């Protein structure tokens, strides 16, 4: 981030925590209880369903 | 390993080749980013000029 004048340096670490996470965190699924995830799928418009 | 595998099978297989191209050398270069703040040499200059 910057070089301090009087030697030290300042990293991104030193004012943030970084970690791998998810772009938003408002859908949390459940299925039977237990953790999940998955996929809701739209059909087409016309598409066959089958 | 696949395709020395069907170099085994030259009653079965031939002219198994890839259709691309071969890994070559590369001339990397590292900007050190510490050296650069402190010289004031924007490395927005540095990667532009470059």
């Amino acid at each position: 981030l910057k070089v301090n004048q009087d030697g030290s340096r300042v990293l991104l670490r030193d004012v943030a925590k970084i970690e791998l996470g998810g772009e938003n965190y408002d859908i949390i699924a459940e299925f039977n209880g237990q953790p999940a995830s998955g996929l809701g799928i739209k059909l087409a418009t016309g598409a066959n369903a089958l | 390993q696949l395709l020395a595998e069907a170099a085994k099978h030259p009653d079965m297989l031939t002219s198994v080749r890839p259709n691309g191209l071969e890994d070559t050398p590369q001339f990397k270069i590292d900007i050190d980013q510490e050296k650069a703040q402190a010289l004031g040499v924007s490395i927005n200059d540095i990667n532009t000029t470059l």
